[PDB]
């Protein structure tokens, strides 16, 4: 019906729970008067004020522990994370406080809290700066991590990640963020709703499932429609999902192709793309297999500075395609 | 024929950065002084009684008393209504029981039974309740915490406030400076409590500290420092500095002075950093319990004759409790992975291996 | 003959080096006068001083920062966690102050730094206690990680990961600290090194190859013990180093005994039994492979506290055993 | 003709903790003059050059400019020897070239070409040079690192101090606070400084710190504050702080007060928070390069035409610098893998899948 970007659609899904529930409300640095380090959180103080949309001093730790013991007290905050990178001084509150709360109190104390920011490789932004850290939290149990691609998986998901009453991780990528997307009728509604644990097929085939999330789905469909023309057939998965993870959709299309190919953008060793690879080996798709699973990833280094280094550094059409052929053999 | 009330003077707090302190005299009724009594004691025995099952093996883990700091749990209540909220670290037996918990749930979560506060999912270091919020085992992460818990009191606009306790071995970690800033900087309704009990663990105050005067290391918040050890001057302060927040000046940081008879945990004997004359000293000159007695009796406010059937009818609860933890079962494996997320349908949790299945229920 | 402790090998690995070169320092809490959390650290302060056995206050990521900044310096640091759990307030100064500086500094910049502590699962410590962060840091580029059994791992470790000119981490295990091993005249030199990256063949087999790091591989002896008085005998292989793993030996051994079972005491999900999995199912040993791989691991839960329910958390030999006969159709 | 030297005034340092504090009166050859001049211009047109190349895209992800902020790197490296230590956060283009890297390695490393000081493996931020450790990109981060690195001076027994630089916004971060204790507690000989610009990225000091002297925060720790516009001034409350800790006394703040002409970085335009009317301001009234330039024509120290004469050479330097760092080639892609490890045997790597392999070596 209309073109929208990942960025106005996850500031559309923040306003329209802003707007549901007064529990609800925003806190990271540059989120209010700077209209966020993104544009994220653009027009938002504007509208709702010091209250509900609150700049904080670039203390981390403090006020993702603030941001936890407001939710524990009935409140439900976004904590918006500059960059994950980041979040690696705050990373005890997020696991040690928010996650194992419910569990340890025997179910007397929830914590609705949600936490975003952009996650992974950029452009040039170097080793410290382009870390992915969807391994690092969908490895702790008591915790949601949701990865969206799109303008639709980005509102939906926010907009779950801020109803659910457990702790929600969502990893964004900077890249998308100015990406346009056709956003129907269904997906401009104040109810558009996304469920956390489903994925989704966005590109049926017969030949070849390949998984991904985030970014990199878009380069597994732009592979796709170049194999496409060689009477290749994938079935493009986007996770969404990083925990639960929907392994049923996974093991499905594995079963009708045969051949299985995992993409990420993240380093392989204890990555997505491994865990993927062991749930197919113990599951009822393992015998369904033709060919062993292949996994797609960054390079197994911190990410270096030069152009031609960083390009070789992340997953490429190219690297997709090649992976795909030898899968296939062909 | 006892007298109703007596008034009482208390020692004056050292002030940084306040024109004015809690006042140098104040009211005791015999119904307060004999509920704070029995108050106290139950906790000595329960944390004495709790010391006897560990050696036991009935407790496991980690289990740190309170042991000679019950004026502070019990006078840090005496000065807040139930409805403010209160959040510490993994010494807080005594703060659950003042917050509501019987000590029969108490210990019969230390001995992870069924009908422990937590079904026996968390152990010695984590137990909640009504405004409780832990019971916190990292060193310094219920600071920021309880700062948040203040933001929420602001935000709801309902007049509570919010203490957060931490020990001066805590008062080292560097998010409770990023606490301080934001809570000074948004006015927020929280109580900065540090327990002074002279030793982190192992390591004396000054050589984990360049600077031992914690009520002023908040630089540019208010503080002031409390005996410990009187419950009457802890009930005057925390009253003082409830009114201080609640009247919308923002943050204040308090210290009370005590000290704890035994080791930092049950692993330790607590005698390789201190001598155990220093120990002996402290509970024969101001133990918590003792000076209150000794206050009620000369003020004629009680007899020493009912305090010894408070202390008795104390021994007996306390005695009732530790058989029903140690009689009461073990929670049912069947209920292993329950609680793991809010408000979620049922799902399955994978065990030890992949053919090991456990349910999970909200 | 000589049976000594893995405490007291990690004791006489640190003593040997403190004395091979001054410019070699232990600090942390309570490490000096208080002779170690865990005693490991016992008699050090006594003989070496307050210069080089600092206790230090609990600042965890000040202290952390403060031990790579002396490596930098040149210094040879040791830097203790009273657990791996506390680490995590320290987490970024491992992985973006030390990890990553000697690729974005070209090479320029070293940083001979040792991280050690207790890892995993203890006894009644409760959810906050009993974190393994095996798969976290074995996840970094520029780090290097390993993962000591018993006295003579620990002891060769030690010493390597101290000698080594990159930051190391090596994760201790607190209920093997008490455990008593015979301890071979090699391992009693001063000279006793152990190479990081190659695993160790504990248990020579022929039907089954077993894999495991830390505590869980005196289990899968323990299994083994069992299953040959049945006539199966299983090949025990003890990693050793997470990062880099010496996947080598483990495909040779799966090229003899076609099947394979990983054993770890962390959680399931991109856990370390995942990546094996997946190198496994991408090497050459996959078509040795008769039946699929299978994973024994902590329960997907945060560790409980009563006694029955944490015995269920972690793997026990008869869940090893079973994982085994289940892979053999036995 | 030319005095060889002339006496100035400089501003009275406020003082926290300390008796007295730098001299206001300093003395200037001609011959430290000039090179002050010549090294401050520098910077200036390699940060000029730097937003050029940025806006040509030549110059990719992150770059922070330091114009208007030269008096600092400037004067810090007039106050110290070379054999003394100096760490700081990403905006350190200034810092790198006034401790001894050319121009050339540092452009050629903006371009992330092989001639750079890092052959484009760490961009804009991450630059080494000697007894320079970074550039780094963590806020904060670098202080907990140069107490460690003034803990190995102290230790390695040599005299030397080390400087550890940080911002206003970096102020707030908690790892700065367990810093400063540690160093007093073990009198570390470092010297903590503030650089004050009045800005976190976009967010003025009023609003992000409950109290903005930043030469107190260190509380028990002494502290000045300084002008950061002064290049003199700089250089002798630097010369100060420097002999304090030489000589054993501990760790010491000292407040910068300047302001920077740019945006954060070059995605800021940086006047969403702040009038363009401001930054003109401050620039027509105290440009550092402005203020000692007019220093030296009025003492004689130098002419109007021979430092003009030095700003032709500073600009060819400057231009030949930039030809270099577009014309030099990028790093070949066969050494992706290199420098992961130090003192390691070759080993290899994996790329984007399986079949895409990188050699590493040391
Ligand atoms: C971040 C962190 N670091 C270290 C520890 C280990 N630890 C547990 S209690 C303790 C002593 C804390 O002393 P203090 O704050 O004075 O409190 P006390 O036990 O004396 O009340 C330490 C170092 C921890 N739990 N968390
Ligand atoms: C831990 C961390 N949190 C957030 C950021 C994002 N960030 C980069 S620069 C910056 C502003 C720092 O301001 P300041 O310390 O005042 O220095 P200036 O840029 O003004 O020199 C912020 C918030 C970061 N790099 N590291
Ligand atoms: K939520
Ligand atoms: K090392
Ligand atoms: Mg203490
Ligand atoms: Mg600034």
């Amino acid at each position: 019906s209309l073109q929208v970007t990942v960025r106005d659609a996850i500031n559309q899904g923040m306003d329209e729970e802003l707007e549901r529930d007064e529990k609800v409300f925003l806190l990271g640095e540059e989120v209010a008067q700077y209209d966020g380090a993104y544009k994220v959180s653009r027009g938002l103080w504007k509208k709702y004020g010091d209250k509900r949309i609150i700049d904080t001093p670039i203390s981390e730790m403090g006020f993702a522990g603030i941001a936890v013991g407001a939710a524990m007290a009935g409140l439900r905050p976004i904590c918006e994370f500059m960059t994950f990178n980041f979040s690696m001084q705050a990373i005890d509150q997020v696991i040690n406080s928010a996650a194992k709360t419910y569990y340890m109190s025997g179910g007397l104390q929830p914590v609705p809290i949600v936490f975003r920011g952009p996650n992974g490789a950029s452009a040039g932004v170097a080793a410290q700066h382009s870390q992915c850290f969807a391994a690092w939290y969908g490895h702790c149990p008591g915790l949601k991590v949701v990865s969206p691609w799109n303008s639709e998986d980005a509102k939906g998901l926010i907009k779950s990640a801020i109803r659910d009453n457990n702790p929600v991780v969502v990893l964004e990528n900077e890249l998308m963020y100015g990406v346009p997307f056709e956003f129907p009728p269904e997906a401009q509604s104040k109810d558009f709703l996304i469920p956390i644990g489903k994925a989704k097929i966005e590109r049926q085939g017969t030949h070849i499932t390949v998984v991904s999330h985030s970014r990199p789905v878009g380069h597994c469909l732009e592979a796709a429609a170049v194999l496409s023309k060689e009477g290749v057939e994938c079935e493009v998965i986007n996770m969404r999902t990083i925990r639960p993870m929907d392994m049923e959709t996974i093991e499905a299309s594995v079963m009708k192709t045969n051949h299985l190919v995992t993409v990420e953008g993240g380093w392989p060793q204890f990555g997505v793309g491994a865990e993927i690879c062991a749930r197919i080996m113990e599951g009822p798709a393992f015998n369904f297999l033709d060919a062993p699973a292949v996994r797609v990833t960054g390079a197994d280094v911190p990410m270096p500075y030069a152009k031609i280094l960083e390009d070789n550094s992340i997953p490429q059409v190219k690297d997709i395609i090649f992976a795909i052929k030898k899968t296939l053999n062909i | 024929s006892f007298a109703n009330d007596a008034t009482f003077e208390i020692k004056k707090c050292d002030l940084h950065r306040l024109e004015e302190g809690p006042p140098v005299t104040t009211v005791l009724t015999r119904e307060d002084g004999l509920k704070y009594y029995r108050m106290m004691q139950t906790v000595r025995r329960m944390e004495l009684k709790a010391d006897q099952l560990y050696k036991q093996k009935i407790i496991r883990g980690f289990c740190h008393l309170c042991d000679g700091q019950e004026a502070c749990c019990v006078g840090l209540e005496a000065g807040i209504n139930p409805t403010d909220h209160l959040i510490t670290a993994y010494r807080a037996h005594g703060f659950t029981f003042t917050r509501g918990l019987s000590v029969r749930e108490i210990l019969a979560e230390l001995t992870g039974r069924k009908g422990g506060c937590a079904k026996g999912k968390g152990g010695s270091m984590h137990m909640y309740a009504k405004n409780f919020y832990g019971g916190n085992g990292i060193v310094g992460a219920q600071v920021p915490l309880g700062a948040g818990i203040a933001l929420a009191c602001k935000y709801n606009g309902k007049d509570e406030v919010c203490l957060t306790l931490y020990g001066d071995g805590a008062a080292n970690q560097g998010q409770i400076f990023e606490a301080y800033n934001m809570a000074a900087l948004w006015k927020l309704p929280c109580i900065f409590i540090c327990e002074n009990n002279r030793y982190g663990m192992g390591t004396s105050v000054e050589r984990a500290a360049a600077s031992t005067d914690y009520y002023k290391r908040g630089d540019f918040i208010p503080g002031l420092r409390v005996d410990g050890m009187d419950i009457l001057c802890v009930r005057e302060a925390t009253r003082f500095a409830a009114a201080y927040c609640r009247s919308g000046k923002g943050p204040i940081l308090m210290e009370l002075q005590t000290y704890r008879y035994h080791g930092h945990s049950m692993s330790d004997p607590g005698v390789s950093y201190r001598t155990r004359e220093e120990i002996q000293e402290v509970r024969s000159k101001s133990d918590p319990i003792m000076l209150l007695k000794d206050r009620m009796v000369n003020s004629n406010l009680a007899s020493v004759e009912e305090l010894k059937e408070i202390d008795v009818e104390v021994r007996k609860e306390i005695e009732d409790a530790a058989q029903f933890a140690t009689a009461d079962p073990e929670p049912p494996l069947e209920e292993l992975g329950y609680h793991i997320y809010s408000s979620d349908p049922p799902f399955e949790v994978r065990g030890a291996n992949q053919w090991i299945k456990f349910k999970s229920v909200s």
